[PDB]
RNA sequence: GUGGAAAGGCGGGCAGAGGCGGUUU
């Protein structure tokens, strides 16, 4: 069973490798217009240089790069508003933007990694082969690896270190996901952040088939590979099979409904309390990435925080929810 | 010796600075021999990491030189310079010293014959991202 | 198949220094007993504290899975297995120095084989190999095949004193004994054959066409310098003395390595 | 005993990735981990040993869920037990992934009369000792199209800088990864020969290699494609079937199943008697 | 143990004089394992075969002394078809083939009653220098006996060799050319 | 007993890239000199034997008025009986696999396979028609070797498990795809009465060259090899012992294996008829 | 009146398993 189509509550935004530089942009009216310099380049050629790169490489001054293009006379991804800005853009294949699907397995894995630790136990997950263990973390814990242990003792644990994850014994390649199609031009639009930077995004209003698949014909063969304590959680209630689907879509629930109302401890508190509920990246904040929600936990992050929390247009920055 | 720079490179760009700038005032096509020509790129390197700019910022620029290498060899050069510009726009740093080294390359180049010029161009402009990564 | 074919050099110049029959009968005498009575506690592991450290493979067996087929005055053919014909090359080389007084040497021609291959065959190509091995230098082994230029300063065969030097330089970086590669070097067995295609670049053209950095470049992607820091950097000792480059001797030091590690 | 020739179905078509695909290898500048390329042209292509072998390895987990159903139509598949020989390190103890070939192990028969019964091994062939039953189908690498070439003319981007991030959960640090990825859409003249061995189950290989694509037309092709990276599409062009007469008299008349806008569902399903009611009629 | 030499060392070594080796030999004997197949089954049973590969502007020539009408409607038109048939071996995998070319050669040779054979010669009488060739042949599938030749470079006085007539069993008389070729050499003392 | 030597002359063209092999890991045949591939000639014989001899196993009752020496054989092999020549096909074991060689001159004159590429045979032997010379680069391939463009691509194959997917690699020296090699084939006309049925069998043999492969792994996609026919000479019994050009000459410059006998062996081949 | 005649270096083998370009001030 497939099409898990989603919808958008909430601006959502994937980073991308790029940023636009005020060279690209030039807004003429409200609707912000994105150019492209090869075809402003060479059409300009005809008519004429090195004064046109000079101006470039300048980065000087912008409003001085508009006027030349606007008398003595493009299309692109017109991406409206709805200078000196720095637009991180979103990921487009061919100018069409999607959601990648390795961005919304990641999110899902958070909220399937927290259930693991929280049902717990340990003890036997390592009573074979080690060569509710949050407490034990920080006594362990005192550009990172620090869910290279926390995980290899939740997903995959293969025998210098005890544990080392190996990628083999892990139950999520199971899980395959795929690219969503991709948007359109209309539900792409550039909005400013204000955090209690310019960025384009997704508004609410959108509706794209991401399509979530279970091959089940691989945990049948990895009945006894399988050294997750996951997998014992998941194989402790039977039917681990068809038992993995039903853990998956209730972790995805209960996650995320519990970060929303630990979230609110005014037009954005009516936000909170008007499907499955999941919350992508770069919108969630550091707890929404982790598991600092479950978790000693003020004696840890002095070493390795609720201060910072953003907002763009009145709205929090990620509630994609599916069927 | 291209292995006893990396004992010192593991301030110290201003030692380097006045070999950049005598590569740089030498900007004919051709002007230095094969073994010349090696040896000016140990020296472009080993500047371009005293202050470190990463291959990739880089990269777009050096997909437009081998997709033109294929098409070069047996199958424009505005286009690579119209790149070489606008990339070393978004400093922030050290990418004028990169432009300082592309642009009177690409300058002679600009009018040239395509045939030959551009395959020695690109054997001194792989070195040069070859070495960077021998040094770091 | 491991078959070594050796000789030993000079030695009719060496037998017409004798004044006497008595001198004849002494120079005749020790130099048939080392090949008829002294070759064989060579391979039986004897006379080590002697030979020292050759370059091995694997550490020496009790029974070597050698056959010596032919050794007399001053010839010997020995086939067997290709890694123990291989370092009995160098530990019957080191204790010939030892039992003349470094006066008279040794020129070896090693093969490699298939099996299923005719013995004229084999004992073709290493006698094309111990001669070509022998009007050179003469004091020279022919350790494994190799593809060179044409320009005449390019010779096929090692130096005894050079191939021992490049074996305590170059082998125990990437290479830990017993068909094992040294450790944080396993899972690099392509990044070995790419060194020998950056060598065949040198085959095609010398004088520095493109592999001077193509080195760094491959060394440079995988982190490790350490290895080989003679193959990156042009040697102004080399082109001086119009002797060949450093990358040029490593053929005989990896190629021997990459079938040990072969499986 | 007894190889015959009958002639050769020949499968012409455009895989499509609907999805950006990357199969990779382990240039100076360039993607940490980039896609296989043609080393003449440049473009990158899809190799007949990626496609073979991901069609193999499909149709073995195919057998191992009906070992129960599969075995009253083909002998010699009740020689063994369902899984792998991995605990117990023995090349025939009684199980389907019987043969290692380094560390890993894969269904191989290992004589060339329960070859001949097994229908994973009349398909794709054995190769055991003193066996060697070579194989039925020949998979061709596939380039890009004559359309698909002119895009890469006229400047058009083939290739892709996909990026991708691990978070570290407890610090949320991040480690960056940039992986070479075909364009989603491009397209890519695939071939696969089947060689009409006996006329009595050649109707059985035809169903089983058609089988396996729609099982790979579910998963994906290459490279981390439970992220996304697979969603391959087969679109048949030709389907033809030519006979030996062919070969002598050189005359194109050679029959023909036209094959146009069907799936490889439809192939099985829909029309499998209505299309090949004409090559039973030579054969 | 050098077996050539170039026609300026050559005429040198004829008169006693010094005289110096080539560096290359022009070709090398290679070993190429072929395989055989079985049909059905595609067993691989290996075997050895030898060939000798030239370089890039090497090859083989051989020489003529006699009469030009002989040589321009015997010698010369049989050239052309063992251009496209083989020259000796398996000619049926292209070995043996080859192009023809004619020239004309000058070797300055001393005069004396000894001479050299650039040929195989089965003497009639006794040489005075020699290097003994032992080899048959096979003759439409017929096993000819190992004869004893004589080498190349080898010494007589006055010895033409001589044709040998083997029956052999076969439908026609087999000759096996045996015939010396000589030019003057000063022997030693 | 001779009467000339049609002679065939094309290009083979590696579509796909082509591995032989002589034992990077698995490296491919070379010249022992220049360094570069080529292809033997007793690969593309062995290949089109092996080819034509399943073609000839599959039609044994149909073949035996025309080819009177197929009336003594049966389809199959003699692999189940360690036994030589009775009543299978492949009946010749030369070490380990089992082979169609005919075992006499006058057998060997009737069979289809044997009268063309040859038969050992006891007491008796038939020597080869054809010669399949050496296929080297073409000279405009061999200057890319000189301006220094791989002629050779290293393929990097695995061996995935399907339990675990543990990876195991391999590597596979490769002949570049798209590569252009030339052939040659000379046939010995030695009977005026076999030559049509010769060349029409060697043209047949050439084109189940072309949907199956050449060397190498092959159902792994490597061969698939392409043949471009630049001319085809005759060169007479009168043109070997004069020396004048009454080389009778068929012109094909796009003509494919099938189009060489698409009905025009009988059409262009009109004066090699006339001239016997 | 050729040290010849006959003989595919080949069969089987996914470059693959894991990874929210977003943190944080
Ligand atoms: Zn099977
Ligand atoms: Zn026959």
């Amino acid at each position: 069973m497939t099409e898990r189509t989603l919808k958008v509550l909430s601006p959502l935004h994937i980073g991308t490798g790029n940023e636009l530089t005020p060279v690209d942009i030039y807004p003429r009216e409200n609707i912000i217009h994105v150019l492209d310099t090869e075809r402003l380049v060479n059409d300009l050629m005809n008519l004429g240089e090195l004064n046109e790169i000079l101006a470039l490489l300048k980065n000087p001054p912008a409003y001085i790069w508009k006027g030349y293009i606007e008398e003595f006379h493009p299309s692109d991804y017109s991406i409206y508003t709805l200078k000196s800005m720095q637009i991180k853009e979103f990921i487009k294949l061919n100018g069409r933007p999607y959601i990648p699907g390795s961005s919304l397995k990641g999110a899902i894995r958070t909220a399937v990694l927290y259930k693991a630790l929280k049902e717990c136990r340990a003890v036997m997950r390592v009573v074979s082969k080690v060569n509710d263990v949050l407490d034990y973390y920080m006594s362990f814990l005192s550009r990172k690896r620090a869910d290279d242990l926390l995980e290899a003792i939740v997903f995959g644990m293969e025998p210098r270190s005890k544990i080392r994850y190996e990628p083999k014994r892990d139950p999520m390649k199971a899980l395959i996901v795929r690219d969503s199609k991709p948007v359109g031009r209309k539900h792409l639009a550039v909005y400013h952040v204000e955090v209690i930077i310019w960025v384009e995004a997704i508004e609410p209003g959108a509706a794209t088939d991401v399509e979530i698949h279970v091959d089940t014909e691989a945990l049948r063969l990895n009945a006894d590979y399988f050294n997750g304590l996951l997998w014992e959680c998941l194989k402790e209630r039977g039917e681990p099979g068809e038992v993995f689907e039903d853990f998956l879509w209730e972790a995805v629930d209960e996650f995320y409904t519990a970060v929303m109302k630990y979230e609110t401890i005014s037009q954005v508190r009516s936000f909170y309390a008007s499907g499955h509920v999941l919350r992508l990246g770069w919108g969630s904040g550091w707890l929404a990435m982790t598991i600092g929600l479950l978790l000693k936990w003020e004696n840890v992050r002095k070493k390795l925080f609720p201060k910072t929390r953003r907002l763009a247009d009145g709205m929090p920055m990620g509630w994609v929810v599916l069927e | 010796v291209v292995g006893i720079k990396k004992m010192l490179e593991g301030q110290w760009e201003a030692i380097q600075p006045y070999f950049d700038n005598v590569v740089r005032e030498a900007k004919n096509f051709l002007e230095w021999s094969p073994n010349k020509r090696l040896a000016n790129a140990v020296t472009v390197a080993a500047y371009l990491t005293s202050q470190g700019l990463k291959t990739n910022q880089v990269r777009k620029i050096l997909d437009m030189a081998r997709t033109t290498e294929l098409k070069v060899k047996r199958g424009k050069d505005d286009l690579v310079k119209m790149r070489y510009l606008l990339a070393y726009t978004v400093g922030k740093y050290s990418l004028d010293a990169f432009h300082r080294i592309l642009d009177p390359m690409l300058e002679v180049l600009m009018g040239s014959p395509k045939k030959e010029n551009f395959e020695k161009f690109y054997d001194f402009l792989q070195a040069v991202v070859a070495y960077h990564k021998f040094f770091g | 198949l491991g078959v070594m074919k050796g000789d030993v050099d000079r030695l009719g110049e060496f037998f017409s220094s004798m004044d006497s029959p008595s001198k004849l009968a002494t120079a005749s005498r020790f130099m048939d007993y080392f090949f008829k009575g002294y070759i064989g506690a060579i391979i039986e592991g004897k006379f080590g504290y002697i030979i020292g450290d050759v370059p091995s493979l694997r550490d020496w067996p009790e029974e070597p899975d050698i056959v010596v087929v032919y050794a007399g005055g001053d010839d010997f053919f020995i086939v067997g297995a290709w890694d123990q014909i291989f370092e009995l090359a160098f530990r019957v080389r080191r204790a010939f120095n030892a039992y003349t007084g470094g006066k008279l040497t040794l020129s070896v021609g090693l093969g490699y084989f298939d099996e299923r291959t005719p013995i004229y065959r084999m004992a073709d190509v290493v006698s094309e190999r111990l001669d070509t091995a022998k009007d050179e230098g003469r004091n020279r082994v022919f350790v494994v095949g190799r593809s060179r230029p044409l320009d005449g300063k390019h010779k096929l065969s090692y130096e005894w004193n050079h191939y021992e030097e490049l074996w305590r330089t170059y082998a125990p970086r990437i290479y830990a004994g017993n068909g094992r590669l040294k450790g944080k070097l396993e899972s690099k067995k392509g990044l070995l054959w790419k060194l020998l295609e950056i060598r065949e670049l040198y085959v095609r053209d010398p004088n520095d066409v493109r592999w001077a950095y193509l080195t760094a470049y491959l060394l440079g992607r995988h982190g490790l310098s350490d290895l080989f820091p003679e193959l990156v950097g042009i040697d102004t000792k080399a082109v001086e003395r119009k002797e060949p480059q450093p990358v040029y001797w490593v053929d005989g030091v990896l190629k021997i390595v990459l079938m040990a590690v072969r499986r | 005993m007894d190889r015959r020739f009958y002639g050769k179905i020949v499968i012409k078509g455009k895989i499509k990735a609907v999805t950006g695909l990357h199969i990779g290898s382990q240039e100076i500048g360039g993607i940490d981990n980039p896609v296989i390329k043609d080393p003449h042209t440049g473009l990158p292509y899809i190799p007949g040993s990626s496609l073979k072998g991901r069609l193999r390895s499909l149709f073995e987990i195919l057998v191992n869920s009906r070992l129960g159903e599969w075995r009253e139509k083909y002998p010699s598949l009740a020689n063994y037990s369902p899984g792998s020989c991995r605990p117990d390190n023995q090349e025939n103890c009684g199980k389907f992934f019987n043969r290692k070939i380094n560390r890993g192990w894969i269904h191989v028969c290992p004589d060339y009369e329960t070859a001949l019964a097994c229908p994973v091994c009349r398909l794709f062939g054995a190769s055991g000792k003193e066996s060697n039953f070579p194989s039925r189908i020949i998979v061709r690498d596939a380039f890009l199209t004559k359309e698909w070439e002119e895009k890469w003319r006229a400047g058009e981007a083939i290739t892709e800088a996909k990026i991708e991030v691990g978070i570290d959960r407890v610090t949320s640090q991040a480690n960056p990864r940039t992986n070479e990825r075909v364009v989603a859409g491009a397209e890519f003249e695939f071939e696969i020969i089947y060689n009409v061995e006996n006329t009595t189950h050649w109707r059985d290989d035809i169903k089983n290699l058609l089988t396996a694509m729609a099982l790979l037309e579910d998963s994906y092709l290459g490279g981390s494609g439970s992220r996304g990276y697979g969603k391959v599409k087969f679109i048949f062009d030709s389907f033809e079937f030519r006979p030996l007469d062919y070969y002598r008299t050189g005359k194109d008349e050679d029959i023909v199943s036209i094959d146009a806008r069907e799936k490889s569902v439809s192939d099985i399903l829909s029309g499998f008697d209505s299309l090949f009611s004409e090559v039973e009629g030579k054969l | 143990k050098a077996k050539y030499l170039d026609l300026k060392n050559f005429e040198l070594a004829l008169r006693l004089r010094p005289f110096t080796i080539p560096e290359e030999i022009p070709y090398a004997r290679v070993d190429v394992p072929r395989v055989v197949l079985d049909r059905v089954t595609q067993d691989s049973s290996i075997y050895f075969w030898e060939e000798i590969r030239f370089r890039e502007k090497s090859g083989v020539y051989f020489l003529y002394s006699g009469p030009r009408e002989v040589f321009d409607g015997y010698i010369a038109p049989a050239m052309r078809f063992l251009g496209d048939t083989g020259i000796g071996g398996k000619s049926t995998w292209g070995a043996g083939l080859f192009e023809v070319e004619f020239h004309e050669m000058k070797i300055d040779a001393p005069g004396s009653e000894y001479s050299v054979t650039l040929s195989n010669a089965l003497p009639t009488k006794t040489p005075v220098l020699w290097r003994l060739l032992r080899k048959g042949g096979w003759s439409f599938g017929r096993r000819k006996p190992r004869m004893t030749f004589i080498a190349e470079g080898s010494i007589v006085k006055n010895d033409p060799g001589g044709m040998e007539r083997l029956e052999l069993g076969l439908s026609h008389e087999v000759y096996v050319y045996g015939l010396t070729f000589p030019l003057g050499v000063e022997l030693p003392e």
